[PDB]
């Protein structure tokens, strides 16, 4: 629907994906159709980035949620600085938060089981503020993203 | 330098997978 560009829905998508990466999906009714489609395509992107940029990703130490947030904001800002928005770029936002939570799990100085909820929050903040209008104009998650990325 | 390499590769792979043209 059109309200799926609001923060709450995006936050749930970002949290769903981190729980997917961390292998702790919550035993509710299950992730939404949107999330189920997003998890497969974002993970495929994530594993390709971690491979080709392995040596690159070993030069930064995500020791805290603050380092993850500034690193996320910095990298994402430069990715979208040309003003272009598309579903592929939005997918890479989720892929990158998955890269960050994996590094946090290993390197976080004081690990906290709620940390991935803080990551999901500033991920959703970025998506809403920088792509929310574009998402709505292109059908939202249900009528835009899912229609283009769901199985043939 | 690091943050530019990450931003570049993400932008590349983004516009790459973006050609999921369906519906």
């Amino acid at each position: 629907g059109m309200t799926d560009c609001e923060f709450g829905y995006i936050y749930r998508l970002a949290q769903d994906y981190l729980q997917c990466v961390l292998q702790i999906p919550q035993p509710g009714s299950g992730p939404s159709k949107t999330s189920r489609v997003l998890q497969n395509v974002a993970f495929s992107v994530q594993k390709e980035v971690e491979k080709n940029l392995k040596s690159c990703l070993d030069n930064v130490n995500v020791v805290s949620v603050d380092t993850a947030r500034t690193l996320f904001n910095q990298v994402m800002e430069k990715e979208f600085e040309d003003g272009i928005i598309n579903w592929g770029r939005i997918v890479t936002i989720f892929a990158f938060e998955g890269i960050l939570i994996k590094k946090l799990l290993r390197q976080q100085i004081a690990p906290d089981v709620d940390t991935y909820k803080e990551i999901s929050y500033f991920v959703a903040e970025f998506i809403m503020n920088n792509t929310g209008e574009w998402i709505r104009q292109n059908g939202g998650w249900e009528n835009g993203f899912v229609k283009k990325f769901e199985p043939k | 330098s690091l943050l530019e390499k990450l931003a570049e590769y993400l932008r590349q792979m983004a516009d790459e997978i973006n050609k999921k043209y369906v519906k």
